[PDB]
């Protein structure tokens, strides 16, 4: 910026103006804005190169939104902590970047790039019979890391429990370690011969995210992320099958491990006899030399109580060093409680399976000392358009509050002004009329609630099987099931339990009545249970998420909150203020005052041996 | 045979319950209730309550930043 006269109408832009730059000859071409400033990156997705740029831009740059035709996506530390390592160096990123930068590239773009570029490659951490060697091809590190104030060919042991602090206290210091396995050369660990069955089709997607694993021939530690239902379950299955060794799969259900067992076995030629599902109904575990282990976290993340059942259990899989470890999830691994587990459970690869890779707090970034960095990430709108997955209307309904209710919300407090404004009797009509105009269009509905309360009132008053927390494993399996292929029952409702990791091919449409606050994820998540339909592919389908929601209510500040990532994606939610037909519908739920005042009333309250002979 | 001026509000039940709130607050807000559509209110507080009103319902709008 020299010599460089501002415009009139620069005042508008507050140190944001990049006019002082000039543009290059070929700027018709070229597909890349760059910001040098913010590090942002706007893409033409419609100009050529544009498919050379979207796989490069993923992996250097993480995606802040992707609509139809601009992209913008943004440089940052973690970002190149991501790109560092899968064989790239400072000056391919500068290289492509300039090629393809309608624009210069600015000196202080040029400085961020340059310094996180050159930190990777000088630590290694291994794992030797469950004892860790922080192990150094070099011997000038011991000067440095034996000198560390934390810490504590040569190779020297670290507590295991302390893995989590010097894996952090690397990122400080100039070197951050990665975790690669070279299983060709690993013969102590008894091997597992298992391969996919020729029936499989490993889709383009799935090659690309493990090709970006495995790219150098030996496996890397890091995340996928993949939209929900793009088929997670067999990139993980993919990479137990290739590292061929003993793995271990953590998932957060019941109902979810059991699905990974039945998917384990179909796609792969897994003996049943080597599979262990370690849930709270059965704790058996395989005996034969190497096998696979299906757990949760609430079962393997316990410290404190375990019982004689459940310690054998655990210290069979604590005394074994594992070869592979499937986070299923991954977005729960950084909690307070559950991140344990990756330090106490020794393996040399640990992958991450999660289409959300968000949330509420800051400990996301956590995962980059837990399990590595993002190896790949995928498009939503880019794997429906291809028949991966399904196409949705996201529909946004306002059901305005009715007179009676709406006085009562303004003197309730915060708590209870929740429950009063998921029960108003606009929602029930809204809720009954959609339900039975989806069920006579032959359509599977799930209707997801986190009040519970609420669930179990429109469950009973519509005559529809609920699922919520309190339900044994096998009676919301048996609800599922028949849910599934019993066709007199269409509809369910699920509860905070089937937000995440259950797979319904048959659900096509989906509405909430309630919601957990703010949360992004969880109407990401509950979309995902439509989102792999079966019938995706012929012609004109479009699945439905609705969002039932109180007009002139804090639900919705927190439903203009609450799908800010699937925008991000590239979904567009419509407002629905009426529903055509509605009236017509021949009984509605709460149509007479009577009513009204009844249910309004009913929430409203809702805050010596010988002895023995004688009893 | 009897004139008094005033401004007459129309506005839906929800606008209506606020109104009343803000009048219980303020007593001279509101003058008298017509019907359930239509409320006589105070000349001065117009400019008022149709500012206050904004505020209110300012917090369940998500303004991001
Ligand atoms: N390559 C494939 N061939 C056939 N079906 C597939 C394939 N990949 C995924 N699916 C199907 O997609 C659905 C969702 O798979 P799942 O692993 O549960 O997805 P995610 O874990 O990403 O939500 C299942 O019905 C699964 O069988
Ligand atoms: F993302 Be899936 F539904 F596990
Ligand atoms: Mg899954």
């Amino acid at each position: 910026p020299a010599d460089f006269v501002p415009d009139s109408v620069s005042g508008m832009f507050r140190s944001h103006d990049f006019s002082y730059l000039r543009l290059r000859p070929d700027h018709a071409s070229r597909p890349l804005w760059i910001s040098p400033s913010d590090g942002r990156i706007i893409l033409e997705s419609f100009s050529p190169l544009a498919e050379q740029a979207q796989d490069f831009l993923v992996t250097i740059a993480e995606p802040i939104s992707r609509p139809s035709h601009i992209h913008e996506y943004k440089i940052t530390a973690y970002s190149l902590y991501a790109a560092v390592s899968v064989g790239l160096e400072t000056d391919d990123i500068i290289s492509v970047l300039d090629r393809l930068s309608k624009v210069p590239v600015a000196e202080s773009i040029i400085n961020f790039i340059k310094g996180a570029t050159i930190s990777y490659g000088k630590v290694k951490l291994v794992i030797k019979h469950n004892r860790y060697f922080v192990e150094t091809t070099q011997a000038d590190i011991l000067q440095m890391l034996l000198n560390d104030s934390v810490i504590g060919v040569h190779s020297f042991e670290i507590a295991n429990e302390s893995v989590e602090v010097v894996k952090k206290r690397c990122q400080e210091i100039d070197y951050p370690v990665l975790e690669e396995y070279d299983f060709r050369n690993d013969h102590r660990n008894p091997d597992l011969d298992i391969d996919l069955k020729p029936s499989t089709q490993i889709r383009p997607y799935q090659e690309k995210s493990l090709s970006k694993m495995f790219g150098n021939g030996r496996a890397r530690s890091g995340i996928i992320v993949l939209p929900c239902g793009a088929g997670k379950t067999l990139v993980g299955i993919t990479a137990a099958c290739t590292i061929k060794k003993s793995v271990i799969v953590l998932c957060t259900s019941s109902v979810s491990v059991m699905q990974w067992r039945q998917q384990f076995l179909q796609w792969c030629t897994l003996q049943p006899e080597n599979c262990a599902v370690f849930t709270s109904d059965n704790k058996e575990m395989f005996q034969t030399e190497s096998g696979l282990v299906v757990s949760t976290y609430s079962m393997v993340a316990n410290t404190r109580n375990r019982s004689h059942d459940s310690q054998k259990v655990m210290d069979f899989l604590t005394g074994r060093e594992w070869g592979f470890i499937i986070l299923d999830e991954v977005h729960v691994v950084p909690a307070a409680m559950f991140r344990r587990v990756v330090s106490t459970i020794a393996a040399h690869a640990k992958l991450g399976l999660t289409a959300t890779l968000v949330r509420e707090d800051d400990k996301i970034g956590d995962l980059n000392f837990l399990i590595g960095p993002k190896l790949y990430e995928a498009n939503w709108m880019e794997l429906s358009q291809k028949g991966h997955i399904a196409n949705v209307q996201c529909a946004e309904v306002w059901c305005p509050m009715t007179a009676e209710f709406y006085q009562e919300y303004l003197r309730e407090t915060a708590r209870k002004r929740m429950l009063l404004y998921i029960m108003n009797p606009t929602k029930f009509q809204a809720c009954q009329f959609l339900i039975q105009y989806h069920e006579r269009r032959g359509d599977k509905i799930i209707v997801f609630s986190d009040n519970v309360y609420a669930l179990q009132e429109y469950a009973l008053k519509m005559g529809k099987p609920f699922i919520y927390g309190s339900t044994p494993q096998q009676e919301r399996m048996n609800i599922l099931q028949n849910f599934q292929y019993n066709d007199q029952i269409n509809t369910i409702f699920l509860s905070k339990v089937g937000d995440t990791s259950i797979d319904l091919p048959e659900a096509t449409c989906l509405i909430q009545i309630s919601s957990h606050y703010g949360s992004r994820r969880q109407e990401a998540q509950r979309l995902g249970r439509i989102l792999r339909a079966k019938r995706r592919n012929d012609e004109g389908f479009n699945a439905f998420f609705y969002s039932l929601v109180s007009k002139d209510t804090q639900e919705m500040y927190y439903s203009t909150k609450r799908q800010a990532f699937l925008v991000d994606q590239g979904y567009a939610f419509k407002v629905i203020t009426h529903l055509h037909g509605m009236e017509n519908i021949p009984n509605l739920a709460y149509a007479s005052p009577r009513e009204r005042r009844e249910l309004l009333q009913e929430v409203l309250l809702k805050n010596h041996p010988l002895i023995r002979k004688m009893y | 045979a009897r004139a008094r001026k005033g401004a007459l509000v129309q506005c839906d039940p929800s606008i209506k319950a606020l109104i009343l709130q803000i009048d219980a607050k303020m007593s001279d807000i509101v003058l008298e209730e017509l019907d359930d559509t239509h409320l006589l209110v105070n000349p001065s507080k117009v400019e008022f309550v149709k500012h206050e009103l904004n505020r209110l319902l300012s917090k369940n709008i998500y303004n991001p930043m």
